[PDB]
């Protein structure tokens, strides 16, 4: 899911450099993959 | 004539306040776009608009 | 230990996230200014 | 010549229906856009409109 | 026949502001759909547009 979220971020990214996305779209993207790294933190944690 | 006249008048004074509605539209934008708060691509529709 | 260090990084990914938002606080609110955004805009992302 | 008076009427009906309803919407607004209700995008829209 | 030339060169100027605003919209889809940032439809969409 993390990958997923990288990836459409990266994507995003992509998309906001060549102009066709607004930066509130780019901010979003982070805030949905800092989102998947804090669950995969908590499922890190529980598995150990 | 007269009414020929009013009505070119009438089409002008439409397509002035449209006008007006792009200045207004691209005036806003342009700061915007500078910090990306609109899509550069917004901004070009906006531009071509006015 | 695996609690905290899972935690330092979840703690690291819920900061970035903070600041994204604060990201789309400085966009929403220089579109409000703008003229661009209502009020409502603006205060959704505040609420967010 | 009735009949084109009649049609030309009709056009004159429409185009005031369609100004009453741009009235009435910058009326709604004008109120409303100064305490931030709706944006100064839409209000100049609807004065565009009007 | 001067003021039809100038109706016409202003549409001519419209007809130009949007062929730059298509050729903007082709050039920025143009590395985003190699990479499928973009639907291969929008592109598509674009190029008839352009």
């Amino acid at each position: 899911t993390l990958d997923s979220r990288m990836a459409s971020l990266e994507l995003v990214s992509q998309r906001r450099a060549a102009g066709a996305a607004t930066a509130l779209d780019y901010q979003e993207a982070v805030g949905l993959a800092e989102q998947a790294r804090a669950e995969r933190e908590s499922t890190e944690r529980q598995l150990r | 004539f007269k009414a020929a006249l009013s009505r070119a008048q009438g089409e002008l004074a439409r397509a002035e306040a449209q006008l007006f509605q792009a200045q207004a539209m691209v005036r806003r934008y342009e700061p915007l776009v500078k910090i990306d708060a609109v899509s550069q691509q917004d901004f070009d529709n906006a531009m071509a608009a006015l | 230990l695996a609690a905290t260090d899972t935690l330092r990084r979840e703690e690291a990914a819920r900061q970035a996230l903070a600041g994204s938002s604060e990201a789309a606080m400085a966009l929403a609110k220089a579109r409000y200014e703008g003229g661009v955004d209502d009020y409502l805009r603006y205060l959704d992302a505040q609420r967010s």
